[PDB]
């Protein structure tokens, strides 16, 4: 019954990217002084499954000047790493136990821009096709904020394992210890994956949002869908990393509770910037990386390097 | 002769501009911050130096049989 199990997990967690949208609206409703969705519900809560049918009967169109084998291939891969990275995560117990599956997580958050690439290219003309490639170019520079400072914490955890991050973690709550890098460890996530206020691909006023600006509501349901996938799997991964849980083996139950509760608060977060900041005009996106966020992550990771030895508190591994 | 305006009965409202409430600045921050971050590296060298002897606990247990 293996294979009941990973029919156990895809399904119940596509509710909970359909039920996300409806308190995308409630939760950025009561900010504005008004309700939720009122008539339909009752209380809104049967809202989605309605607004998920409309978009299968409604035509999709494919675009005349459009390529072929590409414009259909990139929805294939979007939703691939959107549900395969959900695979090596402990709650408590994961469904694998990879040995080193940290890095793991960087060999799923790679490839995500090289569906981008196709899709602003396979499709059509300049509200996606160099309004595309400057999504590209924001994506690619927020590994290097984001991996070293991955990497800075593992000095401290011991090793590559995440059943480790628990143990070291049983009374510290890490966020205490390191809460410089915990700063820049949320807003390279808030640009990476694509959100409100280092907006461009997605697209307020921007590319118009010249990365969806053309799929119908065929192929489109999943762009949405897949992507709403990585934004609370990021909240899912900084709530077993810094702000950890206490595991008890001989009650498993009392961790799941304990835990979801933690994950949606910090999703409530990427609602509760969007109703508060403009954006950030594409040269100081990036005017900010280099000049501003970097030379402070070299700056704590040859902090941590020496720190561990001269305290004489190697991890062990 | 059914008009207006009161003989008496005003405020005005300001014009005014002020909100400038501090906040626990100059000095005050940077000090609970390192005073914070010092707890937590000395919350450290009890734990990971303890985890580092019942590491070698671990490969005690090994040693101790194979032959
Ligand atoms: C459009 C439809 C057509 C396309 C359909 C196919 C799409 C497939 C795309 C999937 C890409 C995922 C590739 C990820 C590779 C990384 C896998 C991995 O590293 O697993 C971790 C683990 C490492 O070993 P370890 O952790 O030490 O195990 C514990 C031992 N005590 O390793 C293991 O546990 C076992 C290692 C061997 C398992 C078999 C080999 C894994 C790869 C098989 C697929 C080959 C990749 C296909 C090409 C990818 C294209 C993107
Ligand atoms: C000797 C002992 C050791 C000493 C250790 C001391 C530790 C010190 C730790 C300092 C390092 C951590 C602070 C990180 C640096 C802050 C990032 C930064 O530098 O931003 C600079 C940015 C540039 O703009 P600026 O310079 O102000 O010029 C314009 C003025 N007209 O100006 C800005 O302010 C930009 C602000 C961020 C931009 C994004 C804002 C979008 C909303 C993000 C909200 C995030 C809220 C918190 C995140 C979640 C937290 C859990």
């Amino acid at each position: 019954m293996f294979m009941i199990n990973i029919l156990m997990l895809i399904i119940p967690i596509l509710l909970a990217v359909a039920f996300l949208t409806l308190v995308e609206r409630k939760v950025l409703g009561y900010m504005q002084l008004r309700k939720g969705p009122n008539v339909v519900g009752p209380y809104g809560l049967l809202q989605p499954i309605a607004d998920a049918i409309k978009l299968f009967i409604k035509e999709p169109l494919r675009p005349a000047t459009s390529s072929a084998s590409m414009f259909i291939l990139a929805p294939i891969m979007a939703l691939g790493l959107a549900l395969t990275m959900w695979i090596p995560l402990p709650m408590p117990y994961p469904l694998i136990n990879m040995n080193l599956g940290v890095l793991f997580m960087l060999a799923m958050s790679s490839l995500a821009v090289y569906s981008i690439l196709w899709s602003g290219w396979a499709s059509n003309s300049k509200y996606a096709l160099i309004g595309a490639l400057r999504a590209v170019a924001q994506t690619i520079s927020y590994e290097v904020t984001l991996a070293i400072i991955l990497l800075s914490v593992l000095l401290m955890s011991g090793s590559f394992t995440l059943s480790t991050l628990i143990t070291t973690q049983e009374q510290m709550w890490l966020i205490l210890p390191a809460w410089p890098l915990a700063m820049m460890w949320f807003i390279s996530t808030l640009a990476e994956t694509n959100r409100a206020p280092f907006d461009l691909t997605e697209g307020e006023s921007e590319l118009v949002s010249g990365f969806n600006v053309e799929y119908a509501a065929g192929p489109f349901a999943l762009f949405f869908m897949a992507e709403y996938a990585n934004i609370i799997m990021m909240n899912i991964f900084t709530a077993i990393l810094f702000l950890g849980t206490s595991h008890n083996p001989h009650m498993p139950e009392l961790y799941t509770i304990n835990f979801t509760i933690k994950s949606l608060l910090l999703t409530m977060s990427f609602l509760w910037i969007r109703a508060s900041y403009p954006r950030f005009r594409y040269d100081q996106l990036m005017h900010l990386l280099w000049k501003n966020f970097l030379p402070l992550t070299l700056a704590l990771c040859m902090w941590h390097v020496s720190l561990p030895i001269l305290t004489s508190g190697i991890p062990p591994q | 002769k059914q008009d207006m305006p009161p003989v008496g009965g005003y405020g005005p409202i300001d014009y005014k501009r002020n909100l400038p409430r501090r906040g626990l600045s100059g000095y005050s921050m940077f000090a609970v911050g390192i005073g914070a971050l010092l707890f937590g590296y000395w919350s450290m060298m009890k734990w990971n130096r303890e985890r580092r002897r019942l590491q070698i606990e671990d490969f005690e247990a090994r040693i101790a049989l194979m032959p």
